[PDB]
């Protein structure tokens, strides 16, 4: 059925990607967490529900 | 402590009163599911009561407001929305006795899942048997052994009906906190709504007694 | 969207109606008189006429009655609606009607001339503060063209309203309040007003801005 | 010899009574969703809790032998609260029985016309009846000091005039109190309880529906509890009311009095027994308590 | 034909490229991190008024208005600060799965087993609330609705297709159909250019609105997938399944970055959300408790344990200064 053809085409497109190493992504996530930690009162407790 | 917040609080209290009134009106009603295998005569069942997606029907009888939800359009995995009806009073389940020409045991499998499902451990099941006239006419020629090999009995209306009823009943596993109400009906009956009424009032009495701690 | 208002010592008397609705007050200034709270829950009257002027509403009838009696010499009047909740715009719609016979004060300045295009600004003076503890400050502006009706141009001195061209603005600090229009047009002439809404007696203002 | 038994019974009703009644007041109105059943349980719990709070002073009075070691206003308050709460408890037992009978006998009308609002409005009837029945004690209870030894009842020589008329008024008031007690606080409630519970048992037997011995056991427990717990006290009260004359002008019968107090202790045991039997039986109530603490 | 043989070759080749990507581990990456501590919160504003099971909630962009849908058929807009109600919306269908709130705070979306999405209008010249547009076109029940802006909405249905709609014209503009299970949740990108949605097929897919075609898939679960939400950096998302576990996914690496589990937990996961800093992966399970987990330290610590029934939904204020979770108990609990 053409469903198999569509699945094969989608898998070919998914193969066409060029991913990256997880080291860079983990470094980016760590940088994000470190940078945005100041404005997160759920970590460091003006409050609106006194 | 308030300038326009006085108006805010009254708005809140007025709509809270409206909510309580609407909730009492909702709690006044009784809720029933409606399941089947598709070929089952749920259309004839709903036609018997006088008057895309989920379709709901209202009817009253001897001063009792009935709401019935008919699913069957959803061709999806049932387990994800079967928990929405976790507080209905009863469940109406229909199978066709003229089940010797399908592509049967499928509806029994459907019954097994619904009668042991964890959401309905204490919810009664109303088992409607449909097409009794066609069943008699067909069984006058076709053999009961075509579907059931282990069966051993006469090729008679009453014997076949009793056997099918027994095989449906013994699928129940929690008969201590459960009840199956069985009924034989057709396209020309009129007491099916009264049977539903008797079953529902029994379930209502049972629930009230279980609240009162005497049962 | 539609609110048309219809012998001394004598006496005399759309849209979604079921949800405040106030009354307001002769070649002179304009001020508050009396009001309702929606649902007939809480009712306040005028401290200056308390006793002889009556108010009444009938939601199924969809009307409004103001039974005034024992006319003193201190006597136009108009009807106004205010659907009140968080983020709402009360007083947002006024109407038209004259009957000829220890609190806050809101004193504006008499007048000032301007030319079209030239920026114009207005100020006002209050008695006490208006920054309630909840977080916002209550004061409403009202342009009023001659032979016309006052409009809720700005409420809470920061928020515009429907139909308002966004060349207006507002601001306040304690008692000092302001109002600015960038490009005065052919339809920006008439007296102003004001109203404080913290202590429920609503002291209004006196500015006949001639061209 | 005999005096030890009444006090021992009331001591158990104090420690255990406030325990069970405190538990239900916490779960029925604070940690569960509000229904008619839980509002009725809450009211019964409140009446029983207030009575158990009033018990210890009466324990002291019974021990010291009919004399307040406490004050006048305090004595009046304690007696008014104990009377209001006993009558409220009995009337609430009757109301609960009536509600259960209504639910089991007319399931349709129950689901059409019983809501928390109507229940809240109608629950105040028995309280008002208890207040209007307790009037006498407010109108005619006073602390009279015996000239002999102590400040020990009703005497009301207030509108006395001639002592001959005062005695007639006293006899009339006492007889009225006794007869109204027997007619209202015991005849009506137990008649309602018996009739309603018998009717529901008859229905539950006629329409099948019986699985185990739990329903019959609990129903007979409630009816037998009420009877075996309240009957002796009301019987001795009626005998005293009808023999007042010969007990005053002659004191012919003293057994009655030696009996008045232990029967009262047995009657007060009912307040502690009530929550454990009406509320603790519920599976959902027990599960809610277990999860809460 | 021979496409399945080719499909096996491609599917096998998929796993090969996946293997070579993991140049390191999250343990190596997070070797220099201070653990957060046994974080605990308390209920401080309890909203009440619902009479049945609550299913979904969503904070507005004002960080002040939240809308919740229950089975009573009522859509209540609460003023969170004063716990007073602003509007109450009667629904045509009493079966609701999801609700949404417009970024401009002027529109509200509802949907359920009636498999119709309805937009409700709040800010009107008239006082009351009327229905603006109804969205027909799905065959299965709607599970999640979200707004792009005032003119666009994305829906997910049991038909195993996701759609995007123009409100003014009221017709679909894009169908997303590469999936094979039963879609349960949607989460929009912080820049609203792409979105992700898991399903019962135990696979997560990320799509692209402009081209309307899938571009990523993942294979990391043994049962149905219940909820998804974007990491606030727009380069990751998290998956909560029926199998008592959560796993994080990084898009530029296309692998399971981390997992979070335990032995005591055996119930499933109903909803998942992140905080502003992205440190806390808040999720509500089915065992009557809402756990708090750190998606990097990989040790759930926070036991949000106030509710009496199963936790169904949870959201986080856009300023990241509270957290609200509704449960089947018919209450809304806001933590801060
Ligand atoms: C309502 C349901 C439950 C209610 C809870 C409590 C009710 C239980 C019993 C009902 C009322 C009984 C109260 C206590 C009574 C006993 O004390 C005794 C028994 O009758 N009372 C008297 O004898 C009555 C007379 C007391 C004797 C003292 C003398 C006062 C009058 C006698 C006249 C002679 C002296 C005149 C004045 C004496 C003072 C100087």
């Amino acid at each position: 059925i053409a469903q198999a053809r569509k699945l094969v085409e989608q898998l070919k497109m998914e193969a066409n990607i060029d991913r990256i190493k997880v080291s860079k992504a983990a470094a980016d996530l760590m940088a994000y967490c470190e940078a945005h930690a100041k404005e997160d009162p759920l970590l460091t407790p003006e409050n609106p529900f006194r | 402590l308030s300038a326009e917040d006085k108006a805010a609080v009254e708005r809140s209290k007025m709509i809270d009163r409206n909510l309580r009134e609407d909730g009492e009106k909702a709690a006044r009603e009784v809720k029933l599911l409606l399941l089947g295998a598709g070929e089952s005569g749920k259309s004839t069942i709903v036609k018997q009561m006088k008057i895309t997606g989920i379709v709901e029907t209202h009817f009253t009888f001897k001063d009792l407001h009935f709401k019935m939800f008919d699913v069957g359009g959803q061709r999806s995995e049932r387990k994800k929305w079967i928990h929405c009806f976790e507080g209905v009073t009863a469940i109406i389940f229909c199978v066709a006795l003229s089940d010797y020409d399908l592509v049967m045991h499928e509806s029994m499998k459907l019954f097994d899942s619904i009668c042991n499902n964890k959401w309905f451990t204490d919810t009664s099941i109303i088992l409607f048997l449909n097409k009794k006239d066609l069943f008699e006419e067909k069984i006058k020629k076709s053999p009961l052994t075509i579907c059931y090999p282990e069966y051993a009995g006469s090729n008679t209306y009453e014997e076949a009906a009793a056997y099918i009823q027994c095989q449906f009943e013994d699928l129940n596993k929690r008969k201590d906190t459960k009840e199956i109400y069985t009924h034989f009906t057709c396209a020309t009956d009129t007491k099916n709504v009264q049977f539903v009424f008797d079953a529902v009032t029994d379930v209502i009495i049972k629930n009230n007694l279980k609240d009162c701690g005497l049962f | 969207v539609q609110l048309v208002e219809s012998q001394p010592g004598g006496s005399r008397k759309g849209f979604a109606f079921s949800s405040g609705m106030h009354w307001v007050r002769p070649e002179k200034g304009l001020e508050w008189v009396a009001y309702i709270s929606s649902g007939s829950g809480t009712i306040y009257y005028a401290d200056t006429v308390k006793g002889r002027f009556t108010i009444s509403r009938d939601d199924p009838k969809n009307t409004l009655f103001l039974q005034m009696t024992s006319l003193r010499s201190e006597d136009m009047y108009y009807c106004v609606r205010s659907i009140y909740y968080y983020g709402s715009s009360p007083f947002d719609f006024w109407g038209q009607t004259t009957l000829t016979v220890a609190d806050i004060v809101m004193t504006q300045t008499s007048s000032v001339p301007v030319t079209p295009g030239e920026s114009v600004s207005i100020s006002c003076r209050s008695s006490k503060s208006l920054l309630h503890s909840n977080g916002n400050t209550y004061l409403y502006w009202f342009l009023q063209r001659p032979g016309q009706s006052p409009q809720l141009l700005i409420y809470r001195m920061s928020n515009l309203a429907s139909g308002v061209p966004d060349r207006f603005s507002g601001s306040g600090s304690g008692t000092a309040f302001t109002l600015t229009i960038s490009r005065l047009e052919a339809e920006d002439v008439g007296v102003y007003y004001c109203m404080q809404h913290l202590e429920y007696p609503l002291t209004f203002g006196a500015t006949k801005l001639e061209l | 010899v005999l005096r030890i038994l009444p006090l021992v019974v009331l001591g158990v009703t104090f420690v255990l009574g406030v325990l069970g009644n405190g538990l239900v007041i916490w779960v029925a109105g604070f940690r569960m969703t509000r229904t008619v059943t839980t509002i009725c349980y809450l009211n019964l719990a409140l009446a029983d809790f207030s009575f158990t709070a009033t018990l210890p002073f009466l324990i002291v009075s019974m021990a010291m032998g009919e004399k307040w070691p406490f004050g006048w206003f305090l004595c009046k308050l304690i007696h008014i609260v104990v009377d209001i709460n006993l009558f409220g408890s009995v009337f609430l037992i009757g109301f609960i029985a009536l509600d259960r009978c209504i639910c089991v006998l007319h399931p349709v009308w129950a689901q059409n016309h019983r809501t928390v609002s109507l229940a809240m409005k109608v629950i105040v009837g028995p309280w008002i009846l208890a207040l209007v029945l307790t009037l006498p004690v407010f109108l005619f209870l006073t602390t009279v000091t015996i000239p002999n030894g102590d400040t020990y009842t009703f005497n009301f020589a207030s509108w006395g005039g001639t002592p001959e008329e005062r005695l007639k008024v006293a006899i009339t008031m006492l007889t009225a109190r006794g007869i109204i007690r027997f007619v209202i606080g015991f005849s009506l409630p137990m008649s309602i309880v018996a009739i309603c519970y018998g009717l529901i048992a008859a229905k539950i037997h006629k329409k099948g529906m019986i699985k185990s011995s739990r329903p019959l056991r609990v129903l007979t427990a409630v009816v037998a509890s009420f009877f075996i717990c309240w009957f002796p006290f009301q019987l001795v009260a009626l005998l005293g009311t009808v023999w007042l004359k010969e007990m005053l002008f002659y004191g012919k019968y003293k057994i009655i009095d030696i009996l008045v107090n232990p029967t009262s202790s047995l009657a007060f045991f009912n307040s502690c027994l009530n929550p454990m039997l009406y509320v603790f039986v519920g599976q959902d109530f027990r599960e809610r308590l277990i999860h809460s603490l | 034909d021979q496409l399945r043989q080719e499909a096996e070759q491609l599917k096998n080749q998929i796993r090969d490229a996946r293997k070579a990507c993991a140049d390191a581990t999250l343990s190596q990456i997070t070797n220099n991190i201070d653990p957060v501590g046994r974080i605990q919160m308390r209920t401080r504003r309890t909203l009440r008024g619902h009479l049945a099971k609550i299913y979904a909630m969503h904070w507005g962009t004002d960080s002040r208005l939240l809308v919740s849908a229950s089975q009573d058929g009522k859509l209540i807009i609460w003023d969170s600060y004063t716990t007073n109600k602003v509007h109450a919306i009667p629904l045509r269908s009493s079966w609701v799965m999801t609700c949404a709130y417009a970024p401009s705070g002027n529109y509200v979306a509802c949907g359920g087993l009636d498999n119709i999405c309805s937009i409700y209008n709040l800010k009107t010249r008239e006082g009351n609330v009327r229905v603006s547009r109804e969205l027909a076109g799905h065959t299965g029940y709607l599970s999640c609705c979200r707004f792009l802006d005032d003119n666009q909405i994305v829906t997910s249905s049991g038909d195993t297709t996701c759609a995007l709609w123009d409100i003014e014209t009221g017709q679909q503009t894009t169908t997303f159909t590469g999936h094979t299970g039963d879609v349960m949740s949607l989460s929009l990108a912080p820049d609203t250019r792409l979105f992700v949605s898991g399903a019962c097929d135990a696979s997560a897919k990320l799509w692209d609105v402009r081209e309307g075609m899938c571009r990523q898939t993942f294979t990391g679960h043994e049962s149905d997938i219940n909820a998804i939400c974007f990491f606030p950096n727009g380069n990751a998302f998290a998956t909560g399944s029926d199998d008592a576990t959560c796993r994080l996914f990084d898009l530029r690496a296309d692998q399971e970055l981390m997992t979070y589990s335990h032995d005591n937990i055996i119930c499933g996961i109903t909803s998942v959300s992140f905080s502003k800093s992205g440190r806390l992966l808040l999720a509500g399970y089915d065992d009557f408790n809402c756990n708090v987990w750190d998606a990097l330290k990989a040790d759930r610590a926070g036991v949000l344990a106030g509710h009496d029934n199963r936790v169904s939904c949870l959201g986080v204020t856009d300023d990241g200064m509270a957290v609200a979770t509704g449960s089947w108990d018919s209450f809304l609990k806001i933590w801060n």
